[PDB]
RNA sequence: UGCUAAGUGGAAAAGGAUGUGCAGUCGCGAAGACAACCAGGAGGUUGGCUUAGAAGCAGCCACCCUUGAAAGAGUGCGUAA
C-alpha cells in the first residue's frame, strides 16, 4: 500500500515517484498513463492518492483531496510558509477563505458541521503562521 | 561486558538487579549488560 | 479522572437516561475507531453511542428508575440512547451487527422495563 | 543408458511436487534395486543456489527407468522457473505440462508454454492431473481439448502424449493409479526423442589464445564444443573480423602428444597452415564450413538481474548500450525494445532486438550475457537471427 | 577585483552559481617555469584567438555582440600572464557584462584552458582542491621545535617552541655522565609530550588531513607514537627534515603527501572494483548519471582524463549519450558532461574524487566513472 | 534493649547502587489504585522551515482543531525517506 502526493497531471518522471512505485514491482508506465488521464481538469492542484498493490502486481488507487496546508499557501498567494511562526507571520487570510477551504476537504475531514470544520483548517495555518482574520 | 565503578541503565529496558554481592544492569541489548568492579 | 471529574462524569449519565426514549446496550471489544464512525454516522440521525465504566454507570444508573439493568454492565459496555423513535437504531445496529459480528447487543430498555435481546430483534422487525 | 534431462512445468499449486513424488514413489517399486524414492519434503524443500550471483530455489531429483537415465527438475515458484529456463545452466529436453483438471490452465501455464517455445526446449507433453477428485468426463475432455489447442498455437507438438493421473491417490499407495504412473514413465521412454550427441554435431571451437611457438608456428586453442576433427579436413575461421578465412588443419596437438582427431571436450590445439597470429584473435571460431555464419543483429529473451543479485539499480530505456558476451568475448550492442515497452525494470524478462556492432557467430538458442561496467546485469538466449 | 584567497568546495560552489546574462568566460594558465612560459603564453592567446574566431563564425545578433565583447575584453589576457603574485597555476573568471573578474592563484600546476559557458567552469580547480589538502609539518630537535602548515604547495610557518625543561647543571653538585642523561631525557620527553599536545590542538583546529614529523635519528618514532588514536593513523615519518632550507623542506613534504595521496587514490579504486558485484556501486556512466538524478551517490570517482559526453534533459536531467527517459523529451546534447555531473554531485552534497588514471588499469570497463550508491 | 552479615569490626576519594533499621511530609485508591492479561491507540497531515531525502522520531519554529473512551504536532526501536 502506497501512499504519497503527485502534482495534478505531471506523474510521467520517474526519479521522484518512480522509485517509489518500483519497489513493490508496478510498472511505472502504466501508472503514469492512467492516474494523469484521471486527475487532468485539476491542473494547478497537487493532488495525493493511496495505491494498493494486489499480490500478483496489479494495482489499483484511490484519489484524494488536496492537502489543506497546500490550499492556504495559494489562497494567501505566498510561495513558501513561515520558518518561524508565532513570531513572524507571512499573510493574512479571511474567515470566509478558510471556510471555502475547509468545504472542498468536507469528503475527507471528522467534523459533521461546517462550524467545526472551519476551526480544524484554522489550526492548520497556525502551523505556518498564516493570520486567520 | 563493561566492567566500570559506575553502572547505570542506559536505556529504558535495563533492569538493575543485585547478584553475589555486585551491582549489575542487564538488558535485552547485550551492549548495555555491565557490571561493577 | 480524579474525584472531582468522576463527579462530573457521573452527572451526565445521570441525564441520559431521563431525556432518552428508551436506551440499547451493547460491547464493543474489536471495533477500530474507523468502524465506530460507521455505526455513529449510521445512527446519526437516530441515536446517541456513548461508552463509560462499568461501575460509573451504575451510580448515575441509581438515579433513574432503571434498578432492574445491573447486571448487564460488566465486561466492556457501550450504550446507544435512542431520542427518536425506536425502530430506525434498532434495524441499523442489527444490520451493522451481522456484519462485523465483533458488536454484541446484550439488551435493552423499553416501556420503563428490562428487555432481552431476543425481543430487540424483533422490534426492528416491526 | 543415455541420461535425458527433463523436468516439470504448470502453474503453481497443480501437483508438481506431488507428481514429482508420485513418480519416484513408483519407480522405486518397479526397481527398488535401481531407483530410491525421495521424501515429499525434499520435494517441497527446495535448496538456494547463487550461482552467478542469480538466486534460485530448485529441486534435483533422479531416477533410471527400463531405456534410459532421467534428470528431474522442481521449483517452487513461477520465479524460480523463469530464471532457471532463461538463464539456463543446463538445458531440458523435454517438459511435463502438469495441468490439474481443477481449472485447467491459468496464465502461468500460459507463460511457461511461452518460455519452452522460446529458450528452445523441443518437446513438451501434457499430465493432467488430480483426475480423481474431477469425476465429469466433459471436464476433462475441455481440458485436453484446450491444452491441446495451446500447444498447436505455440507451434509445439500438436500429437503430445496426454495421459490422465491422480498424483496424490498415486502417491498415498492407491493401485488404481500406479498403473497411470507407470504409463507416464512409458509414455515418457517412448516420447522425448533422444538428444544427439556432442561429438555428432558438426565441428565448432571458440578460439582463446594464439600462442606461437620456434619450429611449429601459430597454435590456435580452445575447448572443443561440438563434433570431432581430424588431420587435413578444411575449416573456416569466421568472427569479429570482417572477412570470413578458409584453412585447412596440418596436425593437432592436445598436453604437448600430437595427434589425429580431436572431440569435444578436448583442450585442443589446433595448427593450421599459411595462418600468422594477426589473421585469428579470441572471440574468432573455427568451424566445419558453412555449418555456421556469422551476424550482427538478432532478438533474444532476456533476464535482467535485480539489485539485490548484483545488477543494475535503475531501469534502461531504448539505445541501452551493454557489452553482450559470446562464448569468449564481449562486443556492444545497443537495444530497442518492443512496441508497448519503453523501459525495463531490474528483476524482469523481456525480449529484446540486439543490433550489435561486429559480427559474430550465432544461432538460435545460444546463451549469452549482458555485462556493463564490468559485471553481469543479465542472461538470456537468442531467439531469431534477423540478419 | 576579487583576487580570493583560503579556496575550499565551499567557495567554489557559490563561485559556480554566478552568472551573467551573454557568458563568463574561464581562463587557467599553466605558469610553471620550467616548462617555457612563453610558449603557454602563446598557446593561450591562440586559444582565445580561436574561441574568438568559433564566435564570429556565427553571425547571429547575439553571437556577434558577445564576439564584440570578447574583443573588448583582450588586454585582460596579459593581466593574466603577469600575475599578482609568483604562483605556478593562475585562474581567472570574467564575465562579459559586469567588470567582475575573479582571480586567483596557487602552486598546484594546471593546463591551458579557455572556455565560454553561461558561468565559471570550476571543473579543473575541483580537481587542484583535491590534489592540495592541508597537512602539518613537525620538525623537532633537541634544541627546538617548529611547527608548519603546507597547502597547495605553499609551506606557511606557524609557531617555534623552544626546549623549556633544558639547563646546565654546570658540575654544582656532583655531575656525572650518567645523570646529566639522564635529566636530559626526562626533559626531552616532557617536551616531546608538550609539542604532540600543541600540534594535535592546532591540527582539530586547522583540519589537518596528515602531519609529517621529522625527529631524527633518535626521536622520531617516540614523536609518532605521542599522537593519539584519532591522529597516530595520518601521521608520515621523516628522518631528516631538520637541517633544509625552505625550498627542499617544500619539496620533500610535497613529494611525501603525494606519495600517500595516490596510495590512498588506490586504495580507493581497489574498494570500488572489490564492492562492485555486490550492488552497492554504480559503474559506468549511465547509472552513475542514473545514480545522481536520484540523488544517490554518496561519493564520485571518475577520471579527469577522460573526456565524457552527454546529454541534459528538459528538466536539467543527465543521461548518458542515447538513451533518453520516455517521459522526458528535447534532449539537448552537452559535450563537456563532465563539468555537468560534478555540478550534480556538489548540489546533491557527495564527495568529489578525481582519480588521476582510474580508466586505465582498474576501471577500463566502467569507463572511469563510479558511485557510492547511498541505498 | 536494639543494630550489623560485611570477619564490617581489624585502612582510603570523587562517585555508583531495589542492602537493611527508625522517624517525618505528600500523591493515588473499593468511584477498583500499582503489576499483569484482552481491545482501541484516529482524521486534517507527509504541521511550517531546512535538506539530496526529513513523512511523530538529524536539526530549527510553533504544538492547534476535530470524532471521541482516549489517542502526544508524539516515549522508544527501526528505514536512505
Ligand atoms: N485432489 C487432488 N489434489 C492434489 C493431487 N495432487 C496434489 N494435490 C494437492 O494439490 C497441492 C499441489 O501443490 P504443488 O503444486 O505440488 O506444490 P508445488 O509443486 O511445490 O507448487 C498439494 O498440496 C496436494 O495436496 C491430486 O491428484 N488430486
Amino acid at each position: 500500500l502506497i501512499k504519497l502526493q503527485i502534482q495534478a497531471g505531471q506523474a510521467n518522471p520517474a526519479p521522484p515517484v518512480g522509485p517509489a512505485l518500483g519497489q513493490h514491482g508496478v510498472n511505472i508506465m502504466e501508472f503514469c498513463k492512467a492516474y494523469n488521464a484521471a486527475t487532468e481538469s485539476q491542473r494547478g492542484n497537487v493532488i495525493p492518492v493511496e495505491i494498493t498493490v494486489y499480490e500478483d502486481r496489479s494495482f489499483t488507487f484511490a484519489l484524494k483531496t488536496p492537502p489543506a496546508a497546500k490550499l492556504l499557501l495559494k489562497a494567501a498567494g505566498v510561495q513558501k510558509g513561515s520558518g518561524e511562526p508565532h513570531k513572524t507571520k507571512v499573510a493574512k487570510v479571511t474567515w470566509d477563505q478558510v471556510r471555502e477551504i475547509a468545504e472542498t476537504k468536507k469528503a475527507d475531514l471528522n467534523a459533521n458541521d461546517i462550524d467545526a470544520a472551519a476551526k480544524i483548517i484554522a489550526g492548520t495555518a497556525r502551523s505556518m503562521g498564516i493570520t486567520v482574520e | 561486558m563493561k566492567v566500570n565503578p559506575s553502572v547505570k541503565p542506559i536505556c529504558d529496558k535495563c533492569r538493575v538487579i543485585r547478584r553475589h554481592g555486585r551491582v549489575m544492569v542487564i538488558c535485552s541489548d547485550p551492549r548495555h549488560k555491565q557490571r561493577q568492579g | 479522572m480524579a474525584k472531582a471529574d468522576k463527579a462530573t462524569a457521573v452527572a451526565d449519565i445521570a441525564e441520559q437516561f431521563k431525556a432518552s426514549t428508551a436506551t440499547v446496550v451493547t460491547e464493543y471489544r474489536g471495533l477500530t475507531v474507523a468502524n465506530l464512525a460507521e455505526l455513529r454516522r449510521a445512527l446519526g440521525d437516530s441515536a446517541t453511542y456513548t461508552v463509560a465504566k462499568n461501575t460509573l454507570v451504575k451510580r448515575a444508573a441509581s438515579e433513574a428508575g432503571i434498578e432492574g439493568l445491573d447486571e448487564l454492565f460488566a465486561g466492556p459496555t457501550a450504550i446507544a440512547f435512542v431520542k427518536g423513535e425506536a425502530v430506525d437504531a434498532a434495524k441499523a445496529i442489527k444490520k451493522f451487527a451481522k456484519d462485523n459480528k465483533a458488536l454484541v447487543i446484550k439488551g435493552g430498555y423499553m416501556d420503563g422495563k428490562a428487555l432481552s435481546v431476543a425481543d430487540v430483534e424483533k422490534i426492528a422487525d416491526l | 543408458k543415455p541420461h535425458v534431462n527433463i523436468g516439470t512445468i504448470g502453474h503453481v499449486d497443480h501437483g508438481k511436487t506431488t507428481l514429482t513424488a508420485a513418480i519416484t514413489k513408483v519407480l522405486h517399486d518397479k526397481f527398488p534395486d535401481l531407483n530410491e524414492s525421495r521424501a515429499f519434503d525434499q520435494i517441497d524443500n527446495a535448496p538456494e543456489e547463487r550461482q552467478r550471483g542469480i538466486t534460485i530455489n530448485i529441486s534435483h531429483v533422479e531416477y533410471q527407468t527400463d531405456k534410459r537415465h532421467y534428470a528431474h527438475v522442481d521449483a517452487p515458484g513461477h520465479a524460480d522457473y523463469i530464471k532457471n529456463m532463461i538463464t539456463g545452466a543446463a538445458q531440458m529436453d523435454g517438459a511435463i505440462l502438469v495441468v490439474a483438471a481443477t481449472d485447467g490452465p491459468m496464465p502461468q501455464t500460459r507463460e511457461h508454454v511461452l518460455l519452452a517455445r522460446q529458450v528452445g526446449v523441443p518437446y513438451i507433453l501434457v499430465a493432467l492431473n488430480k483426475s480423481d477428485a474431477v469425476d465429469d468426463e466433459e471436464l476433462i475432455e475441455l481440458v485436453e481439448m484446450e491444452v491441446r489447442e495451446l500447444l498447436a498455437a505455440q507451434d509445439f507438438d500438436e500429437e503430445a502424449p496426454v495421459v490422465r493421473v491422480s498424483a496424490l491417490k498415486a502417491l498415498e499407495g492407491d493401485p488404481k493409479w500406479v498403473k497411470s504412473v507407470e504409463e507416464l514413465m512409458e509414455a515418457v521412454d517412448a516420447s522425448i526423442p533422444d538428444p544427439v550427441r556432442e561429438t555428432d554435431k558438426p565441428f565448432l571451437m571458440p578460439v582463446e589464445d594464439v600462442f606461437t611457438i620456434t619450429g611449429r608456428g601459430t597454435v590456435v586453442t580452445g575447448r572443443v564444443e561440438r563434433g570431432v576433427i581430424n588431420v587435413n579436413e578444411e575449416v573456416e575461421i569466421v568472427g569479429i573480423r570482417p572477412e570470413t578465412t578458409k584453412t585447412t588443419v596440418t596436425g593437432v596437438e592436445m598436453f604437448r602428444k600430437l595427434l589425429d582427431q580431436g572431440q569435444a571436450g578436448d583442450n585442443v590445439g589446433l595448427l593450421l597452415r599459411g595462418i600468422k597470429r594477426e589473421d585469428v584473435e579470441r572471440g574468432q571460431v573455427v568451424v566445419k564450413p558453412g555449418t555456421t555464419t556469422p551476424h550482427t543483429e538478432f532478438e533474444g529473451q532476456v533476464y535482467i538481474l535485480s539489485k539485490d543479485e548484483g545488477g543494475r539499480h535503475t531501469p534502461f530505456f531504448n539505445n541501452y548500450r551493454p557489452q553482450f558476451y559470446f562464448r569468449t568475448t564481449d562486443v556492444t550492442g545497443v537495444v530497442t525494445l518492443p512496441e508497448g515497452t519503453e523501459m525495463v525494470m531490474p528483476g524482469d524478462n523481456t525480449d529484446i532486438s540486439v543490433k550489435l556492432i561486429q559480427p559474430v557467430a550465432m544461432d538460435e538458442g545460444l546463451r549469452f550475457a549482458i555485462r556493463e561496467g564490468g559485471r553481469t546485469v543479465g542472461a538470456g538466449r537468442v531467439t531469431k537471427i534477423i540478419k | 577585483m576579487d583576487v580570493l584567497e583560503r579556496l575550499d568546495l565551499d567557495t567554489v560552489r557559490d563561485l559556480s552559481q554566478r552568472t551573467d546574462r551573454l557568458g563568463v568566460v574561464s581562463l587557467y594558465f599553466n605558469a610553471d617555469p620550467t616548462q617555457n612560459l612563453q610558449v603557454q603564453a602563446i598557446d593561450l592567446r591562440n586559444r582565445y584567438r580561436l574561441l574568438q574566431r568559433r564566435m564570429e563564425a556565427d553571425g547571429s545578433q547575439r553571437y556577434r555582440d558577445v564576439a564584440a565583447a570578447l574583443e573588448r575584453r583582450r588586454p585582460l589576457i596579459e593581466t593574466l600572464i603577469t600575475g599578482v603574485a609568483s604562483g605556478r597555476g593562475r585562474i581567472m573568471f570574467i564575465g562579459l557584462d559586469g567588470d567582475w573578474t575573479v582571480h586567483f592563484e596557487c602552486m598546484m600546476p594546471v593546463t591551458n584552458r579557455v572556455v565560454l559557458d553561461d558561468g565559471p567552469f570550476i571543473h579543473p580547480l575541483v580537481e587542484v582542491l583535491d590534489e592540495g589538502r592541508p597537512a602539518g609539518v613537525v620538525v623537532i630537535s633537541a634544541d627546538d621545535a617548529r611547527l608548519l602548515e603546507w597547502r597547495l604547495g605553499q609551506l606557511q610557518e606557524i609557531s617555534r617552541i623552544a626546549q623549556p625543561f633544558g639547563q646546565a647543571p654546570q658540575e654544582r653538585a656532583g655531575q656525572m655522565r650518567e645523570q646529566r642523561q639522564a635529566r636530559e631525557r626526562e626533559g626531552m620527553q616532557r617536551f616531546l609530550t608538550q609539542v604532540t599536545a600543541t600540534a594535535t590542538e592546532l591540527a582539530e583546529e586547522r583540519g589537518w588531513e596528515r602531519i609529517v614529523v621529522s625527529g631524527g635519528q633518535r626521536w622520531t618514532e617516540p614523536a609518532k607514537t605521542r599522537f593519539g588514536p584519532p591522529l597516530r593513523g595520518k601521521v608520515l615519518v621523516d628522518r631528516g627534515l631538520g637541517g633544509l632550507d625552505d625550498a627542499a623542506l617544500t619539496a620533500a613534504v610535497s613529494a611525501r603527501l603525494h606519495r600517500q595521496h595516490k596510495y590512498d587514490e588506490q586504495q580507493l579504486l581497489d574498494y570500488l572494483c572489490d564492492a562492485g558485484g555486490t550492488g552497492d556501486v554504480a559503474l559506468g556512466l549511465s547509472e552513475v548519471t542514473a545514480a545522481l538524478n536520484a540523488g544517490r551517490v554518496d561519493h564520485l570517482v571518475y577520471d579527469p582524463a577522460v573526456r565524457y559526453v552527454g546529454t541534459v534533459g528538459a528538466d536539467g536531467s543527465l543521461y548518458a549519450d542515447g538513451e533518453i527517459a520516455p517521459h522526458s523529451h528535447a534532449a539537448t546534447k552537452d559535450s563537456r558532461f563532465t563539468e555537468r555531473l560534478v555540478d550534480r554531485a556538489l548540489a546533491t552534497g557527495a564527495r568529489i574524487s578525481p582519480v588521476e588514471g582510474a580508466a586505465d588499469a582498474v576501471l577500463k570497463d566502467a569507463a572511469g566513472v563510479a558511485a557510492v550508491l547511498r541505498w
